[PDB]
């Protein structure tokens, strides 16, 4: 959406090419320099410095006036001080870099050294694409920062996320934008405008883009909003966000707004909302109202939980034969065996689908129906332990049954050999052939 | 006094008999005259609700008499010229007195101090103990402290203590960390010490005529700061130690207590103050609505000085000055304030602040984060120092080769991870390929190439050690005259761009 | 698991399963990681929930060495002070633990502290199992299959085994063992201050006495080896005891495990899917609420096939 049109004003149609001329690689290109639209002419070329001609549109005489204009190269811009031997210095390192000659390059930097001319060093390695220097002036930056950077972002395919990352920590946001588009990498760009300040542009950028992270991205907005105080604008982006269940009464809790909160649990109508409501309630001993939400979120084993507390088992009674919860009955079962309740327990177990405690615990206290009546539903373990335990018993006969109607048929043939019946034992003979042809007509 | 502004409805206790020590607890109250002590109950016990009048529960009296009283909720210490006693208010039936504390010495107790569940005895020998009510065991003993000890003050809970000791001294004890913290810059004739509900970090110290406010830190990297808190007009010229902030008390007038930076101040006809601190005092002033721009930077000011860094960085986001951004964000740094500081940095407009800033909120590592702190702020020394009380040394070996020192960084990496050793001797070629030395490059590059040829395991790293090293001693025997091995060894090694380079 | 305990602000009188289901995971998840420092895990909500849970069940031993963990830690002021109380207080509590707590090591039948570093006992080298669903120790021991014994033929052989060592009074070591065990019993226990040995040597079987063996071996070199059992060994076991942990559906032939459990009456399940262990009260319990296995997020098996073209 229009961005070519206004950006014509300033910006004119000559621009500046510098070469580095010599017998041995002819010609090659430096550096480009895009000249402005008040810049009227070139004027000439000096070694610190670049002078134009610039017009004088706002005189209000007839005669508009021409004023010279004085620039410093790209390899200059920053470095006002003192500026008297290292200009042979850089000319030097760039007319070896144009031939790519390390060593030499690298000597006539030797005899000097400084910070700055590091820095301006490792921009200009930026600008040419090389690796293998800029990180060598990284480390004579004495800069631990960029080089934490550097270790942290090596582990990366793309040579250009870490040219960019480079930029980042030479601080020049524009350049590594256009690394980053040339690469064809967003997610890397879009944490960079993340952290920059613009989040709705990185919001938008994300969701034509990657789409992915606009999860992070969202959640990454409304932590900010949090920062910022904007209560409403967190909670607005945490329900725009993955989560919400959770942060917003943690964030309500923090702030410390309880109406607020109850008005927005009033609003979302949630069970979750209304369990965490509820517990808040009993924790700050409000027992009436942590119940009632407790109903509204129907988790009867926190009712049961709560009546056992007051030891008022009436009522709990009461909602497990109401509701028949499973896990309401455990707990109850697990009450009753303090209270001495042990009938009504081993059922309470029976019916919260908990076979081996109420089958072993009525096997030590000797019930006999209970246990086969639970183990002809249970699983194939619970038979077999059952089973076990009446072979184990006075009456194995019951325990041969038991076999028969279980996973084990093997044993009940073994067991018809060893009672040596002959009615029983042609029927668990018809058995295990049917077993074994059913096994057979698998696969063969 | 629950409210503010306003005073509750007084409740009426009757008496016969004149008292000369008052004691109030959370229920009871206890009236003292001489050899005469006098309880007082509302309702009995469980929540208030409606209050009752005054109830003799039990009228007691002693051989001695009673020089001090404390009452806290359960139990009772009755203080006589040579020994303390303990009692139960509630109930009168238990015909079992309470154990007598103190030992075969029977000397009188310098220092007494009642908490929720502790108490706290001080003797005349220099000797604190801390006792357990229900269990009545010494659980905590100190024996030496110090030269001499004259009074204690403990916190309300019992965390911390402060003990006065002769020619006016001050200490700070810990119970947990049994060990003492000496004191700077206290008066020699303070009588008590007032601790604050809102924080325990900030309490402050009754002079005869003036009020001294001190804070406890231990966020502070490195160190765990106490200093009075100073006051400063100044615009960020200066941070040295100056005269402490002093608030001007009225001739003959108690403060009661503080809390929520509100001091319970008592004047003749039965006057209660809120008042304030001349340090929370100009915090509440301000309302920041529109005001000026010396008085918000004075709110500024006091809110570092404070440590509320939440005004801080509001009073920083009315004024667009990036030096104001960049102080900021240090000191929010230097407090482990790392959210603050990464506002703060991101509001000056700067994003390798805020890379690492991130990376360091990921580790929530206690000397990690302290030295990763240092080596970001300031020096680098301290930083390796915290890095070795880790328990990761290897980011401290590799902070050192950062620095690209050599003199310390071999001889750590040969201290504690010496398998490290051919990669490090790596970049000291470069250096020693930088300095001219053509000679010392030779042995140290043969030194590596037989240290990586040593160890077979993980070829990928030794191959790519193997060929740089090649490429090192190629270049250097080119430079020394040895041509024939440096063009052979250039002949072997297959990686074109360093071949070209070395044809170079 | 940890992290959604400690969220939600604790109950002051709560259950005591859950409370010791929150310490078991607490625990497991210590000894689990220790000083790894991966990424996600902060090391300080599982020291806080884990001196929390041991203040609220004794466990002196293991809130002291966490409360000075935690103390070497650093913690939002709102925590400071309440840990340096409970630890003043738990300064006066006896120590030596509380007993009926610490895990139970096979193959050592001794005691050993709830933190002993990466989840393995000091007697032997050998790693714990632990049911995803309660985090509870279970009774599983690891073994060996030779070689040359193939594990396809191996099934069929300890099914005929197993068969044929019951109506069959001629000789067979099974019964054999049973009723040398119920002959002779040694059950010798003896006291320390955090270790408890427990001598219980009563069941002779081969298989305890390779077993035994093996160990003194161990100990003798100092270091681990698993046991290696031969035909016999594997002739003298039966069939529901065997948990064998498969990797089949991932890849043919990688590796597999074979692991028996010493108690015969305490029944596991295993999901080869995900292949891991599960109590069967817990796991039904769960699967009776949900359809899907809880780690290994598949479809259960008592459900028809749901994967069809339009969930594919
Ligand atoms: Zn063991
Ligand atoms: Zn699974």
């Amino acid at each position: 959406s229009r961005n070519e049109d206004d950006d014509e004003k300033d910006k004119s149609n000559l621009e500046f090419y510098t070469f580095f001329v010599t017998s041995e690689n002819g010609i090659r290109k430096q550096d480009q320099y895009q000249l402005e639209s008040s810049i009227e002419a070139v004027f000439a070329i000096d070694i610190p410095k670049l002078y134009f001609i610039k017009r004088n549109k706002k005189t209000n005489s007839s005669g508009q006036n021409y004023k010279i204009v004085e620039k410093y190269l790209n390899d200059f811009v920053g470095l006002e001080k003192i500026d008297n031997q290292i200009k042979e210095a850089i000319m030097n390192f760039s007319f070896y870099l144009t031939m790519d000659n390390l060593d030499e390059a690298y000597k006539s930097v030797k005899q000097i050294q400084n910070p700055s001319i590091w820095e301006k060093m490792a921009s200009m390695c930026v600008k040419t694409k090389r690796i293998d220097v800029a990180e060598i002036c990284l480390g004579n930056m004495r800069f631990a920062r960029g080089s934490k950077a550097i270790r942290e972002q090596k582990k990366e395919p793309e040579l250009d996320a870490q040219l960019a990352m480079v930029a980042i920590q030479l601080n020049m946001k524009d350049e590594a934008v256009k690394l980053y588009e040339q690469s064809k990498r967003y997610d890397l760009y879009n944490k960079m405008l993340q952290a920059e300040g613009n989040w709705e542009k990185a919001i938008q950028i994300s969701e034509n883009h990657d789409r992915i992270n606009l999860k992070n991205t969202y959640y990454r907005t409304a932590q900010m909003y949090e920062v910022s105080n904007n209560y409403e604008q967190a909670i607005l982006y945490y329900e725009k966000s993955g989560t919400h269940v959770k942060e917003v009464p943690r964030m309500l809790l923090e702030a410390g707004q309880t109406e607020q909160l109850e008005r927005y649990i009033i609003d979302k109508n949630e069970k979750p909302l209304f369990k965490w409501w509820a517990q808040y309630l009993e924790s700050n001993y409000r027992i009436e109202l942590a119940v009632k939400f407790y109903r509204q979120s129907e988790d009867y084993d926190q009712m049961v939980r709560l009546f056992l507390t007051k030891n008022d088992v009436q009522t709990a009674s009461s909602i497990c034969s109401e509701t028949n919860n499973s896990a309401a009955c455990y707990i109850l079962a697990k009450y009753l065996e303090m209270n001495g309740q042990i009938p009504e327990a081993i059922q309470y177990y029976w019916k919260s689908q908990h076979y081996t405690q109420a089958v072993r615990l009525a096997r030590e206290k000797g019930m006999d129906n209970e246990v086969m009546s639970i183990s002809l539903q249970g699983p194939n373990q619970v038979k077999l332990q059952s089973a076990a335990y009446f072979e184990e018993k006075g009456f194995k006969q019951k325990a041969v049954e038991l076999y028969k109607k279980g996973g084990n048929l093997i044993k009940a043939y073994n067991l018809a050999q060893e009672e040596k019946l002959y009615d029983e034992a042609k029927q668990i003979a018809r058995q295990i052939e049917q077993e074994e042809d059913q096994r057979n007509k698998k696969r063969d | 006094t629950s409210r503010i502004n306003q005073i509750q409805n007084v409740s009426s206790i009757n008496l016969e008999t004149e008292p000369g020590f008052l004691s109030l607890g959370l229920y009871h109250l206890a009236a003292g005259i001489n050899n005469n002590v006098w309880y007082y109950l509302w309702l009995d016990q469980k929540r208030n609700g409606i209050i009752k009048g005054g109830e003799m529960i039990q009228k007691r009296d002693y051989l001695g008499s009673v020089k001090d009283i404390r009452l806290n909720e359960f139990w009772a210490a009755v203080l006589t010229d040579g020994k303390c006693i303990l009692h139960t208010i509630q109930p009168n039936n238990n015909v079992k007195d309470q154990k007598f504390p103190q030992i075969e010495t029977d000397k009188a107790i310098s220092g007494i101090g009642l908490t929720n569940d502790f108490l706290i005895m001080l003797d005349s020998s220099g000797k604190i103990r801390y006792y357990h009510l229900e269990d009545q065991q010494f659980v905590v003993e100190y024996k030496p402290a110090d030269c001499q000890l004259v009074k204690i003050y403990p916190n309300f809970s019992g965390t911390r203590v402060v003990c006065f000791d002769n020619k006016g001294s001050a200490y700070l004890f810990e119970p947990a960390q049994e060990q003492f913290y000496p004191l700077e810059h206290f008066p020699q004739r303070a009588e008590k010490v007032l601790w604050d509900q809102k924080d325990p970090n900030l309490f402050a110290v009754l002079q005869n005529d003036t009020l001294i406010t001190f804070i406890i830190n231990k966020n502070n990297i490195n160190g765990t700061l106490i200093q009075p808190v100073k006051e400063l007009l100044a615009i960020e010229d200066i941070k040295n130690p100056g005269p402490p902030v002093q608030t001007i008390l009225d001739r003959g007038v108690k403060p009661l207590t503080l809390s929520n930076g509100l001091l319970k101040c008592f004047t003749p006809s039965g006057s209660i103050n809120g008042q304030n601190l001349t340090s929370h005092s100009y915090l509440g002033s301000y309302k920041g609505r529109d005001d000026t721009d010396q008085g918000h930077y004075r709110f500024f000011l006091q809110n570092l000085q404070l440590h509320k860094y939440n005004n801080c960085l509001i009073a920083a986001q009315f004024l667009h000055n990036a030096v104001l951004y960049k102080e900021l964000g240090r000191k929010a740094l230097e407090f482990v304030d790392l959210d603050v500081a990464l506002k703060s940095y991101q509001l000056a407009g700067s994003l390798s602040m805020v890379m690492t800033i991130q990376s360091f909120q990921h580790i929530n590592e206690k000397n990690i984060i302290y030295g990763n702190i240092a080596m970001i702020l300031g020096q680098y020394d301290l930083a390796q120092e915290l890095f070795l009380k880790s328990s990761q040394p290897i980011l401290a070996l590799e902070m050192r080769s950062d620095i690209q020192d050599y003199l310390t960084a071999l001889n750590l990496a040969k201290s504690i991870a010496p398998q490290e050793e051919p990669f490090i001797c790596r970049r000291l070629a470069f250096q020693i390929e930088n300095q001219g030395n053509n000679q010392e490059a030779r042995k140290l590059y043969e030194r590596a190439v037989l240290n990586k040829d040593d160890r077979p395991s993980d070829r990928s790293k030794i191959d790519n050690h193997n060929q740089l090293c090649f490429a090192g001693i190629s270049r250097t025997s080119i430079k020394l005259g040895d041509i024939q091995r440096g063009v052979t060894i250039a002949k072997e090694l297959i990686d074109n761009n360093i071949v070209i380079e070395i044809a170079v | 698991k940890v992290q959604s305990f400690v969220d939600e602000p604790f109950l002051p009188l709560s259950g005591h399963a859950y409370m010791l289901n929150i310490f078991n995971a607490a625990r497991f998840a210590i000894n689990k990681l220790g000083n790894r420092q991966l990424y996600g895990v902060q090391h300080s909500y599982l020291y806080y929930s884990l001196g929390k849970v041991s203040k609220q069940l004794e466990g002196y031993k293991t809130a002291r060495i966490c409360y000075e963990k935690l103390a070497s830690y650093k913690i939002p002021t709102e925590w400071s002070e309440e840990i340096e109380l409970s630890t003043l207080l738990i300064r006066s509590k006896p120590y030596s633990d509380q007993e009926s707590l610490l895990p139970i090591c096979n193959r050592c039948y001794n005691q050993n502290p709830a933190l002993t570093e990466g989840n393995r006992c000091s007697s032997c080298m050998h790693q714990f199992q632990n049911c995803f669903i309660s985090f509870e120790n279970l009774p599983l021991v690891e073994f060996k299959l030779d070689p040359k014994i193939t594990h396809k033929r191996f099934i069929e052989l300890i099914n005929s085994d197993k068969s044929k060592t019951q109506p069959n009074k001629k000789k067979k070591k099974a019964n054999d063992g049973w009723q040398e065990s119920h002959q002779g019993d040694q059950q010798v226990l003896t006291f320390n201050n955090s270790p408890q040995k427990g001598g219980n040597d009563n069941e002779s079987s081969p298989f305890l006495d390779k077993l035994n063996e093996v160990f003194e071996i161990q100990q003798t070199t100092q270091e681990y080896i698993p046991v290696t059992l031969d035909e016999n060994i594997v002739s003298s076991l039966s069939i529901d005891e065997v948990y064998w942990v498969d990797y089949t559906k991932y890849c043919y032939t990688a590796e597999i495990k074979y692991y028996k459990s010493m108690l015969t009456d305490i029944p596991l399940k295993n999901c080869q899917e995900c292949g891991t262990f599960y109590i069967l009260d817990e796991y039904e319990f769960e699967i009776s609420k949900t359809q899907k296995c809880p780690f290994c997020r598949s479809v259960d098996e008592r459900a028809g096939p749901q994967k069809d073209v339009f969930d594919f």
